[PDB]
């Protein structure tokens, strides 16, 4: 969310009862996830060898 | 020396049905002790 | 909402910051005088409302 | 409109602390020295 733009020069009578003023809403920014994978396959003989 | 008479307050504005209005006030003010104490330089090309 | 527990205080802080910015801008603006709404100040005894 | 500027009272307050500092000392002209004489004309030799 950002704020209003350059203000100023909005001269108004004391009893003007301005039109409820202005404003700006928020914004949604979305993304997505990712999956990283790593596989390993080793035999028991190779797991036991020194 | 910017002199503030009314500090920022919070109040309600005129009839608004069910809008539940809100309003903030202030009082603009600035005093310059001596004019030639500060100068100004506007930009201009050749 | 999700990122806002209450909207009133949120908009109030937004408006406070906006009015601060507006004041800082108008105090350093450079426009000229435009016949202030006064009623011939310096002996404006006879005012002219409406 | 009803500016509501009647306010026939017109306190017309003013802020203290003038804070004036502009100096015009020029010391060296007050330190070059001084010599008292007793005539409207003074002559020296070269």
């Amino acid at each position: 969310d950002a704020l209003a733009s350059v203000d100023g020069n909005n001269a108004h009578v004391e009893g003007s009862r301005a039109e409820d003023g202005e404003m700006k809403p928020t914004v949604i920014k979305s993304n997505v996830t990712q999956i990283l994978r790593k596989v390993v396959r080793v035999s028991d003989t190779a797991n036991t060898t020194a | 020396t910017q002199m503030v008479l009314r500090a920022p307050k919070r109040t309600e504005l005129a009839k608004d049905g069910s809008y539940e209005k809100w309003m903030i006030e202030m009082e603009v003010g600035l005093r310059h002790r001596n004019p030639y104490a500060s100068g100004v330089l506007f930009t201009a090309a050749g | 909402n999700y990122g806002r527990g209450r909207e009133l205080m949120y908009q109030l802080e937004k408006k406070g910051k906006e009015i601060k910015r507006d004041l800082e801008k108008i105090l350093l603006s450079g426009q000229a005088r435009t016949d202030v709404l006064a009623d011939q100040y310096l002996t404006n005894s006879a005012a002219d409302p409406a | 409109l009803f500016v509501s500027y009647d306010q026939n009272g017109k306190k017309l307050s003013f802020a203290n602390w003038i804070s004036v500092l502009s100096p015009q000392d020029t010391p060296f002209v007050s330190m070059t020295g001084k010599e008292s004489i007793n005539q409207t004309i003074f002559s020296w030799q070269t």
